[PDB]
């Protein structure tokens, strides 16, 4: 049996801010000739097709993008990167069966420190009624994406009972929001009274709090 | 319009529609059997090949085989050989992807896509995809369906406010979330789905809104998860 | 033992049908889209198309590693190939240009044979000794076809229970031809006029590609086997799999001298008598005297004339094209250019034989030869948006607008001397046009208040030859010898006519023309390019019938029709460029001298000096 053509994209990811020229390569582990398919696939939508026959524009598609290259080495570039280019881009050899593609690269778009906006949120009654507690923090439409979300529960930083969810990359104003919950037993809930979410991101440290016995 | 006679404004400018429809996804058990559809329109069928490519959940793109509907001839990814049967109807402008012997590892989105060109001519582009459908998920999984609960995250007494909705335990993928029926777009974030160590999925809803509407407007997350025909709509209140 | 000879892509490969088992092997590699194949066999030759590089090449069988360039320029998709051994001439197919064309064993003397109802052709074979072609066409129409290879004679023989008519065949001992149909899944064989039409072998062809014959034995590629078949020819018994496991099997041949049986030349050892292109014809003598694509054969039937008399040429954004207006075929030959990005405007000039155009994303205008050779930079500083351009071929200037510094500059032909003509109320500059013989130039402006404008050839004596009833005037020509101006407008969807002095306006065309930009005028004719109907079209001056020259050609801009070598008309200026030191700028009352920037005119009117301070 022949071996499949591996397609090898570099970076697997890369941040860059609007405006600025940006280039992805992928490798061919065989000689493909310009036989090679570029595509755009924003999160939770099909791929569409940027580039064909290596460095041809296909109809509709922005001339910002461009491809080059032959036999093994191939190029995406994007001269202008726009807010709305957050995607994962794929690279395919159309040459022989099977087509193949490459890894992905994940473009992120760059821009300025924006702090997020922290809220917190208690149990619902109607949950506590069925033996379980949710308990979330939601930090909105802030960059860069990494932050330090720790959960205090009567002053007692909590371990091994919360997960996180992110947003993707906001397609115009390129922030993310984020999404801690915080699950206990009812009864863990009931045995404390100050429930504490704190966000960090470099310096600069924010806390939003309730109080069961509030009300 | 000036820019229509300008050379260069022309140019800045540039710098009976093909569909492709899936149907067929589910969740099914591991060992048994599934049959997606993808109806085709727009294009003469006969002319091109039709794939069916395959993501699974947080990877890449996967080739699973194609036809040519022409004359019914099929090619097969070695992972899937033997199971996985391609077949189309040219009267119903339909190929189809039977799945037979599904395991664990096949559940993914899967993808019918057009390739570009005639399937008859020397300079072949039949494996560029040019067109792709919107996508089915198939999940192979023993658990079994379960609709969510669905929670209100309360506007506080803090401007900006934000409010939500909790849409906890159900499996399989996926929820859609919309708010006052749609007419609420502006500040929505729908979060990724978690998957909890329960094995059910759980995910939060939220949106921001001025503080001074929480006495006037009502605010209502539709919370549907269709694979267990569960449809919600939950009132968030401040509390 | 039956040597198969194949295209494959990446190379070229010969494998002999009684051990078809065995390793084939390689002819020619470093190959990248190798699809057509053919021989001579008397020659050592083995030709073959690639339809990536776009190009038609040679080897020597014999010797190795010479790969020889045949024909390079001209093909999109070349998808078939036919050599004839006897009038030793090549011939070949393009799908994407729908052409058939013929040239010599080394690519010279090409000519384009047939160029209408060509949709998808594909297969060729030929019949020399008999002077007939054959081909195949898959497209809207499916068919096979018979004409003299001379271009003579075309006739449908096959259009029935047909679909992807892709290989076909010759038997030159029994007289028939055979083909595949990679749709309806069969060989049929028949007469070489179509008729007692029979079935070979049927059902086991999910993909035949190319069919070749040897002895009483059929051989076919097949796309989708990847491998080479054959069967019986009379029954299709004993159908067998030769060879597997091809990477991208094409086009296919026995490689064998008795496959190109030796005959008679009619041409004799004289060429026919002609003096360029023998070829094979079906009708006594039996050959036909021919000519280069665009180039018309004398009243002799034997010597052509040298090259075509008048061409269209043609600016097209990303390359420069001429067509001939000598022959009906209207083929548009490209030119080999370096670095062309956004051509626009474009003129000739017939005496040295230099077109110039204008670009304004390299920022520039550039002259060369009819060919593409030649060429040359002629003007770079203050290049923005020059969106039209003209020779004065007795003065020996060269003129342009440009919208992007809102002027009309005029300088030597070469770009030396420069001088700034118009430098204000200009809004929209687009056509100019000169008459050298009487004095003035006239442009087109489009702007807010558009303007068709005459003034001298020194920019004085500015005047407003029409302002009414106008939008977007982007096309303008001369008709010099009956004193009359045309101009197409894209917003009024009119081509107009009046005299030069502004009288006898009228309106010639009014129907589709939506957006007309290229316009020239030769001879009887107007000829423009549309860019909404990505045409080129022609109207009869006087009788108002259309005719498409050319249509779905994307990018078009500039125009200009010329007689390749005649010029009419002078003036003062011809002599010793007027005795002027730097520009020579005639008007009706007489040349004026002028200079460019920093210089002056000293006393005897003559003279440029660059003043003491
Ligand atoms: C670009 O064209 C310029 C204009 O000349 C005209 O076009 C050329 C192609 C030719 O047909 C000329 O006859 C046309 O008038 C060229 O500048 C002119 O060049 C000629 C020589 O070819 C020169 O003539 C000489 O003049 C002196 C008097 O000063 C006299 O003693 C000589 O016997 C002869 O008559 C012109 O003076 C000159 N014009 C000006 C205004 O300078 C130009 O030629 C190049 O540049 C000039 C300045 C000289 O150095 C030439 O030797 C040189 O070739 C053309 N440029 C190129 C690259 O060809
Ligand atoms: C067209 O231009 C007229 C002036 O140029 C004349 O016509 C050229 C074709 C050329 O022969 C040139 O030698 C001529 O001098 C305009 O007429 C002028 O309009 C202004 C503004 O009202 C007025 O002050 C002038 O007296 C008048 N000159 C004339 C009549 O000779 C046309 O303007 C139109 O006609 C005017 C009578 C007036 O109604 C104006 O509002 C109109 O626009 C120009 N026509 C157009 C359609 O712009
Ligand atoms: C190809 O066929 C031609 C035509 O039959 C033949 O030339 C003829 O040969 C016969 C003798 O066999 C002469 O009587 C004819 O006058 C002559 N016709 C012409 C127009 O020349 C070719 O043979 C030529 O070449 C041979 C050597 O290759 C030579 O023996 C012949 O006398 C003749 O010159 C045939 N060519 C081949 C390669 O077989
Ligand atoms: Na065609
Ligand atoms: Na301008
Ligand atoms: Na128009």
């Amino acid at each position: 049996a022949d071996p499949d053509i591996q397609m090898t994209q570099s970076p697997s990811s890369l941040s860059a801010s609007v405006g600025d020229r940006v280039t992805i390569t992928c490798r061919a582990s065989q000689d493909v000739s310009t036989a090679v398919a570029w595509y755009q696939q924003k999160p939770g939508k099909a791929p569409k097709l940027l580039i064909y026959s290596a460095s041809f524009l296909y109809s509709g598609v922005p001339s910002r993008f461009s491809g080059s290259g032959s036999g093994t080495d191939f190029t995406l570039t994007i001269s202008s990167l726009q807010p709305e280019d957050f995607a994962t881009y794929y690279c395919q050899q159309s040459y022989t069966t099977p087509p193949t593609f490459g890894q992905g690269t994940k473009v992120e778009i760059k821009r300025t420190v924006a702090a997020p906006s922290v809220f917190i949120f208690p149990p619902s009654d109607e949950q506590l009624k069925s033996g379980t507690a949710s308990v979330v923090c939601l930090l909105n439409n802030f960059y860069p994406r990494e932050a330090k979300v720790q959960w205090k529960v009567d002053n007692a930083l909590q371990s091994g009972n919360s997960q996180e969810s992110v947003t993707e990359q906001d397609s115009k104003d390129s922030t993310y929001s984020l999404s801690s919950t915080l699950t206990l037993s009812k009864a863990d809930y009931e045995k404390h009274k100050v429930y504490a979410c704190e966000v960090t991101q470099g310096t600069t440290s924010v806390t939003k709090s309730f109080n069961r016995g509030e009300c | 319009d000036p820019c229509t006679n300008s050379v260069n404004c022309r140019r800045a400018i540039a710098d009976s529609e093909v569909q492709l429809v899936e149907s067929g996804g589910g969740l099914v058990q591991p060992g048994g059997s599934l049959r997606l559809s993808c109806a085709a329109s727009g294009f003469t069928f006969t002319n091109s090949y039709i794939h069916w490519v395959r993501q699974a959940p947080g990877k890449g793109l996967e080739w699973v085989g194609w036809i040519t509907p022409y004359g019914g001839y099929t090619n097969y990814a070695d992972s899937v050989k033997g199971r996985f049967t391609i077949s189309a109807d040219t009267s119903k402008n339909t190929a189809y992807l039977q799945m037979n012997s599904l395991r664990a590892e096949d559940t993914a989105v899967y993808y019918c896509a057009r390739g570009s060109g005639h399937v008859n001519a020397v300079k072949n582009y039949g494996y560029v995809m040019d067109y792709w459908g919107q996508g089915t998920l198939v999940t192979v999984s023993s658990a079994s369906t379960k609709g969510p609960s669905v929670f209100p995250l309360a506007p506080s007494s803090k401007g900006t406010a934000a409010l939500g909705c909790l849409v906890k335990d159900y499996f399989p993928e996926p929820v859609t979330v919309s708010w006052n029926s749609g007419a609420l777009t502006s500040g929505v974030h729908t979060f990724p789905a978690v998957l909890q160590s329960s094995g059910l999925y759980s995910l939060s809803s939220v949106v921001t809104v001025p503080s001074s509407s929480l006495g006037t407007q009502t605010y209502i997350c539709n919370v549907n998860h269709k694979p267990s025909n569960t449809k919600v709509d939950k009132k968030v209140e401040p509390k | 033992a039956p040597l198969l000879l194949y295209a494959n892509r990446r190379d070229l490969r010969l494998v002999d049908a009684t051990n078809g088992k065995e390793n084939a092997t390689i002819v020619v590699g470093g190959l990248e889209d190798a699809a057509a194949v053919d021989f001579v066999f008397s020659h050592g030759l083995i030709y073959w198309s690639d339809v990536s590089e776009e190009a038609i090449k040679r080897t020597e069988f014999n010797k190795t590693e010479s790969v020889q360039n045949v024909v390079v320029s001209g093909l999109l998709s070349p998808d078939g190939l036919a050599c004839d051994w006897l009038g030793e001439k090549l011939y070949w197919t393009d799908s994407e240009t729908n052409r058939i064309e013929v040239s010599n064993l080394d690519g010279s003397l090409r000519k384009v044979l047939f160029w209408q109802e060509l949709d998808q052709p594909r297969a060729i074979a030929l019949d020399p000794s008999s002077g007939f072609m054959y081909w195949t066409d898959w497209g809207e129409v499916p068919k096979i076809e018979r004409a003299g290879m001379d271009g003579s004679s075309r006739f449908i023989i096959i259009n029935s229970e047909i679909y992807w008519p892709n290989g076909l065949t010759l038997d030159y001992e029994e007289q028939k031809l055979y083909w595949a149909d990679a749709k309806l899944n069969f060989i049929h064989k028949s007469n070489l006029d179509g008729t007692n039409r029979q079935a070979v072998v049927k059902g086991s062809l999910p993909h035949p590609f190319a069919l070749t014959l040897f002895e009483d034995i059929l051989y076919w590629t097949d796309w989708s086997t990847h491998s080479i078949l054959a069967c019986n020819k009379y029954t299709g018994e004993g159908l067998r799999e030769i060879h597997s496991d091809i990477f991208s099997p094409m086009d296919i041949h026995a490689f064998s001298q008795q496959r190109q049986p030796n005959a008679t030349n009619p041409c004799g050892i004289d060429n026919g008598g002609c003096s360029h292109l023998c070829l094979m014809s079906p009708v006594k003598p039996f050959y036909q005297c021919a000519c280069p694509t665009g180039v018309k054969l004398l009243e002799n039937g034997k010597t052509c004339k040298d090259g075509a008399t008048e061409l269209l040429l043609l600016a097209r954004r990303t390359d420069l094209r001429r067509i001939s207006l000598d022959t009906p075929d209207f083929t548009d030959i490209v030119l080999q250019l370096e670095d062309i990005r956004h051509a626009i405007a474009i003129d000739y000039d017939p005496v040295e034989g230099y077109i110039y155009w204008t670009d304004d994303e390299v920022r520039a205008i550039r002259r060369s030869f009819i060919d593409g050779s030649g060429s040359q930079f002629v003007v770079t500083a203050q290049i923005a948006h020059p969106d039209g351009i003209a020779v004065d071929w007795v003065a020996r200037n060269l003129y342009w607008t440009d919208t992007g510094t809102d002027r009309i500059e005029v300088t030597r032909l070469n770009g030396t001397m420069r001088k700034i003509l118009i430098s204000e109320d200009l809004e929209e500059p687009r056509a100019i046009v000169l008459d050298p013989m009487v004095g003035y130039m006239y442009w087109t402006d489009w702007g807010e208040i558009p303007k068709i404008e005459r003034a001298a050839l020194d920019g004085s004596d500015r005047v407003v030859l029409v302002n009414t009833s106008l939008g977007w005037p982007n096309g303008l020509a001369l008709d010099y010898d009956e004193g009359k101006i045309y101009w197409g407008d894209a917003k009024t969807d009119k081509i107009e006519v009046m005299n030069t002095d502004g009288t006898g306006r009228r309106v010639l065309v009014e129907d589709k023309i939506p957006h007309i930009f290229g316009f020239t005028l030769l001879g009887d004719y107007v000829y423009w390019t549309d860019w909404q109907r990505r045409s080129i079209e022609r109207v009869h001056k006087r009788s108002a019938e259309r005719e498409v020259i050319i249509d779905q050609l994307p990018d078009l801009m500039g125009l200009k029709a010329t007689n390749v070598h005649r010029v009419i008309g002078s003036n003062p200026c011809a002599e010793e460029n007027g005795g002027c030191s730097h520009l020579c700028l005639y008007r009706p009352q007489g040349l004026r001298c002028a200079c460019p920037i920093g210089f002056e005119l000293i006393s005897d009117m003559k003279t440029c000096i660059v003043p003491e301070h």
